[PDB]
């Protein structure tokens, strides 16, 4: 399948070179996989989700995304127009409030929730969790991410937007999960992207168009935007049977475009997520 | 959280 005039990030993850505008992908499109988006929530009613999104848990008064961040990230995972894995099932877990903030204890609870809840869902091709959040180092938060990964969920987390070494941030700094940095449309490391030896992979993160609340769309930037590209790619590859939850991060790194990125500091991987699609 | 969600950006 091919989507013409795709958002640049989708085109980029299906090409060996920057500057293309078509997203090429297998029609299976992540069908049979499930991705939990652990964030401010998801506007499940947005036409772009085609009824494939549901809120399953909230830690606040409502399950509504009053912010937009979670809806944007969910859109990049699996919306019709803006998504990597266009047929995947999306589950929303609201651990962040409508200002986009949340306590570490609530974030941990949300991770433990997903490890259990997945046992109640029909996801024959596997389960992914996308965490576009983080803050200062916490061994407890790292531990929660490690448990979630251990339980059989492919965990993808944002590296952070501090232009610093991600070793000082969580859950970015947990080695066992897939830590995602951001790039721009000219194959540069995004100016805000964290870096360091704990990064596993880069994905598109500057000027990413996706779904927003009120049935709208908008473009925003962050390692929050790169993370769902990798989460969606993982769901896509699991559905094709190329990899499993336990090994997807390594598979993505192995099959990445290598050496394409500029402004990568020594000691950080130069690897950009790539779907290897051939018609 | 300790990270983003603002919406009047930082570059
Ligand atoms: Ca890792």
């Amino acid at each position: 399948a091919a989507q013409t005039n795709a958002p640049w990030g989708l085109a980029r993850i299906s090409s060996t070179s920057p500057g293309t505008s078509t997203y090429y992908y297998d029609e299976s499109a992540g069908q049979g996989s499930c991705v939990y988006v652990i964030d401010t929530g998801i506007e499940a009613s947005h036409p772009e989700f085609e009824g494939r999104a549901q809120m399953v848990k909230t830690y606040y008064y409502s399950s509504r995304d009053g912010n937009g961040h979670g809806t944007h990230c969910a859109g990049t995972v699996g919306s019709r127009t803006y998504g990597v894995a266009k047929k995947t099932q999306l589950f929303g877990v609201k651990v962040l409030d409508d200002n986009g903030s949340g306590q570490y204890s609530t974030i941990i609870a949300g991770m433990d929730f997903v490890a259990s809840d997945k046992n109640n869902r029909n996801c024959p091709k596997g389960v992914v969790a996308s965490l576009s959040l983080g803050g200062g180092y916490s061994s407890s938060v790292n531990s929660a991410a490690a448990r979630l990964q251990s339980s059989g969920v492919m965990v993808a987390v944002a590296a952070g937007n501090n232009n610093a070494d991600a070793r000082n941030y969580s859950p970015a700094s947990e080695p066992s999960v897939c830590t995602v940095g951001a790039s721009d449309r000219y194959d540069r490391r995004s100016s805000f992207s964290n870096y360091g030896s704990v990064l596993d992979i880069f994905g598109p993160g500057t000027d990413i168009l996706s779904t927003w609340i009120g049935g709208s769309t908008r473009s925003i930037s962050g390692t929050s935007m790169a993370t769902p590209h990798v989460a969606g790619l993982a769901a896509y590859l699991m559905t094709l049977g190329k990899t499993t939850a336990a090994s997807a991060c390594r598979y993505i790194a192995d099959t990445a475009n290598k050496g394409d990125l500029s402004n990568i500091p020594f000691g950080t991987v130069n690897l950009l997520a790539y779907n290897n699609y051939q018609a | 959280k300790l990270k983003l969600l603002v919406v009047i950006r930082l570059k």
